């Protein structure tokens, strides 16, 4: 229970969230310069009012 | 003195012939460790310092001496291992033993908080591939990925501290220069400046969490039973803690509270489990959990006899505990499973080894003061002016030491071996060499160990 | 810390030549052992016979990082100089900003255990 | 824990269809023994062999830490409870030792007059 | 010791497997070849 | 199949060919190694280094404040009235308020 | 918003609740929003069909934690003494972080992400001091 | 003020032209000849309104350089009517 | 062996051989003439 | 002579080595040669010998 | 090619100079759009399908950085109307002028091209020219570093090392782990410029060297990790020691000297008051690190990948600064710490 | 190699009455190596055909490696009685396609550089005809077949010309009678539905060969053994409008410095892909390694060696 599973389970929680988090940027949008240049117009977008500098 | 004879012991190796190298590698580094017997001794009446600071001093390190003496035990170890691989490769491995032991010397030398981390990290690389390259077992990359794992998530917060302290206050550089020292206050920006100055120390000294980066280490092992040695030298050098307890943060140990509790069941759950399990080397890697989660108890309480039992401790567990890898080593080659239910029966095929097994298994328990009792005792007697009720706790440790080493024996006493065939040569020279140059040294500080406990001793 | 009276053409400014330069440096054998370390690696991924023993164009290797390596010294030298002397001038000039502070035995709390 | 009489003359078919199942207990028995045999009695052996029974024994303890407990159930959090509950347990313990011995110092002298050690 | 099964667990796809991306096919050795059917290929006149 | 990993090794000597051995490969070079300088390090480091290890290097004034503290006891009391012990560092300092 | 967020560390210094409650989803909303607008451009099928139902998804959970989180705050606040404690929005923290495995059935990710949202969220409340800034000038 | 409301305004339109897609890349160069140009236009009104008369020859530097990207850009489009069909966004293979 | 088949190097160059150990010789000369003259400037300067 | 030189060429360099570590650390003194007879701690005003702190 | 591949090579190297030695605004865009023509021939090179495509998705993202640029070139003519490289003198411009240098560079929004332009170059050499190109938004960042806002430049290095850390974890290609590592030190380059805008120039240092270490060790043709895993036993075994210390390098090791930059990146941050950043970028490093994690067993290891055939006649490449180079790479911490002063 | 701006130019003072002249198509028997023998009048250069014991010969020095230590277990006399369970087969074709791809190599190599009429015996062109007649009957499983067609598509692609002339052998059913009169042991009791199975396969190989605008010829029994009149259609043939006509200065200096290092050309042959029966295993491969290293051929350098040669250190 404890010095296998438990004591272990707090950073291989890191490791299985890393893991998963890799694949929502790395296998996410293939190819598509449409999809790309897309997400760029939102980037812009949040610079202007979300996160507003002027 | 200490700089470039260990950087001269690289182009020995390169140099020397195919038939030699184990020859000089060994001969020229026994001397170097008279040497070190011979010089760093000496004591005034408080620290003092060799030279510039690039390597600076000794003000309570007579475990420098046990690196140098390991200096050769880890050559002497890997015989019957790496003879069949190539004379490139044995050249390439001895610098890489050397390697480690070049900045071992260096970090126990240097009083730097700066120099001494960044040397204290440059041990992990020489490990690294010490691990990941010749291990016997399958599944070695794990203890090679988790040994990068746990320790550096651990240890790369010193940079966000050690930095902030010296922007503040000085420079931590010179350490005896740091006296400037003002007391913390207690605030909660002060909590994870103690917290991120300990935690780089609470791995590679094993509590009972985040402790899983030791016997990993050890069941998927570099080599046999030959470069664990090098391992028992990273449970002690984790002796930061000696120093960043002392200068860094003497005022606010409020938070150091919660942290002995925890290593409190780091002595009794870390020794439950290693009383089942299979492997004969987890039985020694689960046991030096324990034995060195009696300094992390001693260093937080911070009175001054803790630091005289922690001193001793981390000599006493860098010969003990190393011994007794040399002999699930002697197992090993033969057998070539480590499990414990299999290879039972000593002194019908080995007799003179089971002497020796005595000398190093009944060394976990307090034997006539050797160097373990010493270290184990004050440890104790410093737990009961902390609380009265330490004792209680403490003593079913000392009922499960004896459930290390006899239980050791005992599955190894029973005489049988009907299903082995080999182990029929009892021991070579050089096999019963390494079960006296371990054991002899803990004998000769029977009689007075006054330089190995000496924090102002 | 940035560059104020300072220009660039010739890296060394000459004008500010005074500090004498390193003579004999343990700086500079460092780099010298790695003009060597660089001439015994290039037999390595080229494939020729002994590190330590082959081809003698490591002469050229050794003097390389020698050469290049004390000018940048120079550069180090003269620098930590400037930086150190612009410091020093500032507190001169102004004297208010930087504060002294003498002769104290000041009360401080006693920790237990 | 045996609960009544030791077990061994009690409970058992009086040579029913168990007698087919204990004859297919030697059968089994016998066909791990005689591979045994055949690789135990030449002299040009020289070393220890296999047995895949205790090789397997070691990796029940050793792996399966991860391919198991995949469904972490409310009995995974009872184990829990005896994981991180004595450690907070002991939190109320020496804390109330200590606030008993801090108090005596201060009000009440409490301190030993031959204390010379800490 | 590392084996023939551990290699191809660690094979040149996608190293973790995804339920997004499966039909992202592995690229060739060295020259990628371009889809030269169906082309032009020389107009006629009548 | 594999078609070229199985070619197990299992070779063992220990003392069939040499006789009397600490290691393989060259016996008289062997006995140079395993029995000759192994041991020197036994003798020269343990015999002759446990003559510096505790015995005679003064070491941090244990012996010296023996001496030290036998001619003070002496001194402060047929001379002086407090038994050696009395205030530490401070005699008559700046007070805190 | 930085108009919004600056709006944050007014109102905790009185005792309003009611008002509280709609700053946080305000914050949660918006930030579930910037989360949704990167998922639109992953090749939505159907185009305002199931991108609508991908909004839907991710917006509602979002402004959900800040409402959980913005009213676990107010409770709180008027149960127990000592309003400026980093303790005391830790549970907060948790019961906003309980809500992550409310998406799918599940009852692990969220579990899991009970301490660490509990704990991070607890780290904004220590940063109320002058020793935690994220960004410097000098 | 006036007219830097209306030219700035034909700059972020065209901004969103460049970015947003229908699977056509002739557009997409297109949209960079207008980019320019709309750069053009505001670059002159700064230099013609306030004499600089320096200043002057720099759009003509720029219109050469607005037509350097402008051909060899469109030089590669080609390379893609080459190797495949017609030129679509959809139409690609690389990961 | 003795270099069958044609080998490629035999290394009697003495082209780039000359220019390595010549310009070798020439830094050395160049780096302690300055040096010295560096000596000498520091000496008039303080 | 001429067959110690072949035999024992490596054998040498590591004792050498370390008295070439034996002359560098000494030389390390002249560098620190502030409050060398100053300082009142072991200080002796000596007259048959120059400098009697190293 | 004849001397016209070396004309063109040659123009890349001027071109860059033109952005170095600078004063006017429209003499460093000039700088930039000098490359746009030079860096698409090699991009091509080998007449393949994959170079086609690599050059069109490369040249659409960075002919719109150089028009978002020139934006903020045209309102430095409308709010003041100096024509000096050393202000913005607006909110707004600066805005438009640190997300245009972001789409050259490897920045977090506009990192998505990077890895499928890298895929699409025909050789190694092709490989240099975009390591080394990065040296010129650099070289802009570096003269107007006032004046531009924290809230957009610290959040673009900050979410640069994140998907950077994520981004090389599903990949297999080692020229994908080459592209994601360029992600991921960008976010280390910019992160330093409001902090003291030296050691940035000594962090291009450090990394134009030790990736250019790294394709000339490359030269031995390999593209995956499976590919680069038949090295060990068919190819020589020195040369994958000499890998391990450029692998091991570029992530966070103090004994190597690619911890130099980890060094002062940290320092240089702390002095400001600033604990919670320098935390949050040595943690993600190790997500960095561990891309090389797993590089490092392809070489350590045995993997078995000894294919039939075997090489008897010895390799012979172009190996230019390939022995030079690694030496400074492996050990310079211990050699220059005191380098910070003499490049900067 | 890289700075060829001055005299040494590709095409200058070549590619003139100088073309590669392959002799290939002998179906089982050893036919082909007395045409080429006949053709030395006009070709100036005829390299052997390659075997087992070619890729030490070639680059090392004089006499080939043993059969341990040069091909791992790899042997003509294996495939001469082809049998099942971790056998040969397919590992020797592998290994036979890397020689031929090395000889190839070497020989437009010297074609470009001196300009010389170079006669190959049995190209790369002409492998996959050895290959598939073993793959009608049961030797060679179907996975692979797709293993040698990955190598196929990107060794072949590397270069731009194929051939020039291409020279076709088709004997009568009874060639096993030829081959039993011939003073071979090993070649002799081989199959003769494998024989009939590469002559079919080869007619069907021989039309996209000769539809690529190379110069194809065919000849009998009766017409072969003649220097007179396989000279004369050489000579009075002229290659026209072929993949081998292209630009001296883009085409042909990148064709040069491709098969300028025998290292970079068979870096694209040895495939990531792993296969049971193409040698996996790395512990018997690092002892095999080592023995070559062993081995007092080359082991040091590219060039000079101890105990060969060395006349200076420098």
């Amino acid at each position: 229970l404890l010095d296998l599973i438990w004591l272990e389970a707090i950073l291989p929680k890191t490791i299985s969230l890393a893991q998963m988090k890799a694949s929502t940027l790395v296998t996410n949008q293939k190819g598509l310069i449409k999809l790309y240049f897309l997400s760029f117009l939102i980037t812009i977008l949040i610079s202007m009012i979300l996160f507003n500098f002027h | 003195k200490y700089i470039i004879p260990t950087i001269m012991l690289m182009p020995l190796t390169w140099l020397s012939k195919n038939n030699m190298i184990w020859v000089n590698s060994t001969a020229h580094s026994l001397l170097i460790s008279f040497t070190s017997l011979l010089l760093m001794n000496q004591f005034g009446d408080n620290s003092l310092n060799f030279s510039l600071l690039f390597f600076s001093d000794s003000l309570s390190t007579p475990l420098l001496i046990l690196t140098m003496w390991l200096l050769p035990l880890m050559l002497m170890a890997s015989q019957h291992h790496l003879s069949k691989e190539n004379l490139t490769r044995k050249k390439l491995f001895i610098t890489m033993l050397i390697s480690l032991q070049l900045f071992l010397i260096m970090t126990f030398t240097a009083m730097e908080l700066i120099l001494f981390y960044i040397l204290f990290e440059a041990t992990l690389v020489p490990t690294l591939i010490i691990i990941t390259r010749w291990g016997n077992q399958t599944e070695r990359l794990n203890a090679g990925l988790y040994f990068l794992f746990y320790t550096l998530a651990g240890s790369l917060p010193l940079l966000v501290a050690l930095i902030y302290i010296q922007n503040t206050v000085g420079s931590l550089n010179f350490l005896m220069l740091q006296y400037w020292v003002q007391p913390v206050h207690n605030s909660w920006s002060n909590v994870f400046m103690w917290l991120a100055c300990m935690m780089a120390f609470m791995v590679k000294m094993p509590l009972y969490g985040l402790h899983l980066w030791l016997p990993k280490a050890h069941v998927e092992a570099p080599i046999a039973g030959s470069m664990v040695l090098a391992a028992v030298l990273l449970k002690l050098g984790g002796y930061g803690m000696l120093r960043i307890t002392l200068i860094l943060n003497p005022m606010t140990d409020f938070m150091a509270y919660p942290f002995i509790m925890l290593s409190l069941w780091g002595m009794i759950m870390t020794s439950s489990i290693c009383l089942r399990q299979t492997d004969l080397k987890s039985l020694i890697a689960y046991s030096s959990v324990s034995h060195m989660a009696l300094v992390i108890v001693a260093i937080l309480i911070q009175t001054p006899w803790s630091y005289m039992g922690a001193t001793a401790l981390m000599i006493a567990h860098g010969l003990t505990s190393s011994m007794l890898f040399c002999l699930a080593n002697s197992n090993y080659e033969r057998i070539h499973s480590r499990t414990m239910i299999l290879a039972r029966g000593l002194q019908t095929l080995l007799p003179l080894m089971a002497t020796w097994w005595l000398l190093a298994s009944l060394t976990n328990l307090a034997l006539p003061p050797t160097i373990n009792l010493i270290g184990e005792l004050f440890v104790v007697m410093s737990t009961f002016s902390w609380s009265n009720i330490t004792i209680i706790l403490m003593g079913v440790n000392m009922v499960i030491t004896a459930l290390y080493s006899l239980y050791m024996l005992i599955m190894t006493q029973r005489g049988k071996y009907t299903y082995h065939i080999n182990n029929i040569s009892p021991s070579f020279t050089r096999e019963n060499a390494l079960m006296s140059l371990h054991i002899l040294p803990l004998l000769l500080l029977t009689l007075n160990p006054k330089i190995i406990l000496g924090p102002l001793y | 810390g940035r560059q104020g009276r300072a220009t660039f053409q010739f890296l060394p400014d000459e004008a500010r030549s005074l500090p004498p330069p390193k003579l004999t440096d343990p700086r500079l054998a460092f780099v010298g052992f790695l003009g060597y370390c660089s001439g015994l690696i290039d037999n390595a991924i080229r494939r020729r016979p002994v590190l330590l023993a082959g081809l003698h164009r490591q002469l050229l290797y050794i003097t390389s990082f020698v050469f290049v390596g004390y000018y940048l010294l120079k550069r180090q030298d003269y620098m930590y100089a400037v930086r150190d002397h612009d410091m020093f001038s500032y507190i001169k000039s102004h004297x208010x900003x930087x504060x002294x502070x003498x002769x104290x035995x000041x009360x401080x709390x006693x920790x237990x255990x | 824990s045996s609960l009544p009489t030791t077990l061994d003359p009690a409970e058992y078919d009086i040579s029913s269809e168990t007698r087919k199942a204990q004859a297919e207990r030697l059968a089994i028995r016998s066909r791990l023994k005689r591979e045994y045999q055949l690789q135990y009695y030449d002299p040009s052996r020289r070393g220890v062999i296999e047995d895949p029974a205790l090789v397997r024994w070691t990796y029940a303890r050793s792996a399966n830490i991860y391919p198991n407990f995949r469904p972490n159930t409310k009995t995974s959090l009872l184990g829990a409870l005896f994981g991180i509950g004595p450690l907070v347990f002991w939190y109320y313990v020496f804390k109330t030792d200590r606030d008993r011995k801090e108090k005596l110092i201060q009000e009440g002298k409490l301190d030993r007059t031959f204390n010379i050690s800490y | 010791q590392p084996d023939v099964e551990w290699a191809e667990q660690y094979g040149g796809a996608v190293m973790y497997p995804t339920k997004e991306t499966a039909h992202w096919k592995p690229p060739p050795w060295n020259d990628v070849d371009p889809p030269k059917d169906t082309l032009v290929s020389n107009l006629t006149l009548n | 199949r594999w078609q070229e990993d199985p070619e197990p090794e299992d070779e063992n000597l220990y003392e069939k060919n040499p006789d009397s051995h600490g290691y393989d490969k060259d016996p008289a070079v062997d006995i140079w190694n395993m029995r000759v300088v192994f041991f020197f390090g036994f003798s020269i480091v343990l015999v002759l280094g446990s003559t510096f290890v505790a015995y005679l290097p003064d070491y941090r004034m244990q012996e010296w404040a023996r001496r030290e503290a036998e001619r003070l006891v002496k001194y402060r009391e047929a001379h002086g009235l407090p038994i050696m012990e009395s205030n530490c560092f401070d005699p008559s300092k700046i007070q805190l308020p | 918003a930085k108009t919004v967020l600056r709006q944050y560390w007014d109102i905790p210094e009185g005792t309003e609740c009611h008002r509280k409650t709609y700053a946080t989803t305000s914050i949660g909303g918006a930030a579930g929003l910037v989360v949704s607008a990167y998922s639109v451009a992953l090749k939505t099928p159907t185009s305002f069909l199931e991108g609508v139902a991908r909004t839907g998804r991710y917006t509602f959970t979002a402004a959900a934690i800040g409402a959980i989180f913005g009213l676990t705050s107010c409770i709180s606040a008027q149960v127990r003494e000592k309003p400026d404690d980093p303790l005391n929005y830790l549970i907060g923290g948790c019961a906003g972080g309980l809500i992550l495995g409310a998406r799918t059935r599940s009852y692990g990710i969220g579990a899991a992400a009970c301490a660490y949202m509990g704990l991070t969220a607890a780290l904004v409340k220590m940063g109320q001091l002058e020793g935690w800034q994220v960004f410097a000038e000098p | 003020s006036m007219v830097y409301m209306n030219i700035m305004m034909a700059f972020t339109v065209s901004l969103v032209g460049l970015l947003m897609y229908r699977s056509h890349l002739m557009s997409s160069l297109l949209c960079l000849e207008g980019m320019m140009l709309s750069l053009f236009v505001m670059a002159a009104l700064t230099i013609l309104n306030s004499h600089f008369t320096l200043a002057s020859m720099m759009p003509i530097i720029l219109l050469v350089f607005a037509a350097c990207e402008a051909a060899l850009g469109l030089s590669l489009l080609v390379m893609v009517s080459n190797t495949y069909g017609t030129d679509y966004v959809q139409n690609l293979n690389l990961l | 062996k003795f270099y069958i088949q044609e080998p490629p190097h035999g290394s009697p160059n003495w082209l780039k051989v000359g220019l390595t150990l010549g310009t070798s010789v020439f830094l050395w000369i160049y780096l302690i003439k300055q040096h010295n003259e560096d000596v000498l400037e520091y000496k008039r300067r303080n | 002579l001429l067959q110690v030189v072949r035999d024992h060429w490596v054998h040498v360099l590591v004792p050498m080595g370390f008295v070439f570590g034996y002359y560098l650390d000494r030389k390390n003194d002249e560098k620190l040669t502030a409050f060398r007879n100053k300082s009142l701690l072991y200080k002796r005003e000596l007259k048959p010998n120059e400098e009697v702190t190293w | 090619n004849p001397i016209i591949f070396i004309i063109i090579l040659l123009t890349i190297m001027l071109g860059t100079i033109i952005v170095m030695i600078s004063s006017h605004w429209l003499l460093v865009w000039i700088g930039f759009e000098m490359n746009m023509l030079a860096i698409i021939p090699i991009m091509m090179k080998n007449h393949n399908p994959r170079a086609t495509e690599a050059s069109t998705k490369y040249f659409l993202t960075q002919s719109t950085a150089s028009m978002l640029l020139m934006m903020a070139v045209i309102i430095n003519l409308m709010f003041s109307g100096q024509w000096t490289v050393m202000k913005l003198f607006n909110p707004m411009a600066s805005m438009l002028m640190t997300m245009a240098l972001a789409m050259k560079l490897g920045m977090a929004p506009f990192h998505f091209w990077v890895p499928e332009v890298t895929q699409g170059i025909p050789l190694s050499s092709g490989l240099i020219l975009l390591t080394w190109q990065k040296l010129a938004p650099m070289s802009v960042l570096y003269q107007i570093f006032p004046s531009i806002n924290l809230n957009l430049i610290l959040t673009l290095s900050v979410l640069s090392i994140l998907i950077g850390g994520w981004g090389g974890l599903n990949q297999t290609q080692l020229r994908k782990i080459m592209a994601y590592s360029s992600i991921a030190h960008m976010g280390w380059m910019t992160a330093v410029l409001p902090y003291n805008p030296t050691m940035t120039l000594l962090n291009l240092i450090i990394y134009i060297i030790m990736t250019s270490t790294m394709f000339t060790m490359f030269m031995a043709n390999s593209t995956t990790t499976t590919l680069s895993l038949s090295h060990t036993w068919n190819k020589t075994p020195i040369m994958t020691v000499l890998i391990l210390a450029t692998l091991l390098s570029m992530g966070g090791l103090p004994p190597l000297s690619g911890f130099m930059p980890k060094w002062m990146i940290i320092q240089e941050m702390t002095k400001n008051n600033s604990i919670i950043l320098p935390t949050f970028m040595a943690i993600t490093a190790l997500l960095n690190l561990y891309f090389y994690m797993r590089l490092t067993y392809s070489t350590t290891l045995t993997m078995f990948p000894s294919t039939n055939n075997m090489k008897m006649k010895w390799q012979f490449p172009l190996m230019k600064k390939m022995t030079f180079l690694p030496t400074m790479v492996v050990l310079s911490t211990m050699m220059l710490p005191l380098t910070p002063m003499l490049s900067v | 190699p890289l700075a060829y701006i001055l005299g040494e130019k590709a095409t200058k003072k070549m590619t003139e009455k100088s073309k590669l002249i392959t002799v290939d198509g002998n179906i089982c028997s050893g036919k082909s190596k007395l045409a080429k023998e006949i053709a030395e009048k006009l070709g100036l250069k005829h390299f052997p055909e390659a075997g087992i014991h070619y890729v030490d010969s070639t680059t090392g020095d004089g006499k080939p490696l043993p059969v341990q230590f040069s091909g791992n277990c790899s042997l003509e006399k294996f495939y001469d009685d082809p049998k099942s369970n971790d056998g040969n087969s397919y590992r020797l074709q592998a290994w036979l396609y890397a020689s031929r791809l090395l000889q190839y190599a070497d020989a437009l190599e010297h074609l470009l550089s001196t300009g010389q009429g170079v006669v190959l015996e049995r190209s790369i062109y002409s492998d996959f005809v050895f290959l598939e007649a073993m793959y009608r009957q049961g030797f060679i499983r179907k996975q692979c077949v797709d293993h040698y067609n990955q190598v196929k598509k990107v060794t072949i692609c590397e270069y731009l010309p194929p051939h020039v002339v291409v020279y076709v052998d088709v004997p009568v059913p009874e060639v096993q009678s030829r081959i039993q009169k011939k003073g071979n042991p090993h070649e002799m009791k081989i199959t003769s539905a494998y024989l009939q199975d590469i002559e079919n396969a080869y007619k069907g190989t021989f039309l996209p060969e000769m539809s690529e605008k190379c110069e194809v010829l065919q000849y009998s029994a009766w017409e072969a053994q003649d220097a007179e009149k396989v000279v004369e259609d050489i000579e009075y043939l002229k290659y026209d409008k072929g993949p081998w006509l292209d630009q001296n200065d883009r085409n042909l200096h990148k064709l040069r410095m491709l098969v300028q290092d025998k290292l970079e050309v068979l870096n694209y042959t040895s495939i990531p892909v792993f296969l049971p029966e193409v040698t996996v295993g790395a512990h018997q491969s690092d002892q095999v390694f080592q023995e070559f290293t062993e081995l007092p051929g080359r082991k040091y350098r590219a060039g000079y060696n101890e105990d060969v040669g060395d006349k200076w250190i420098w």
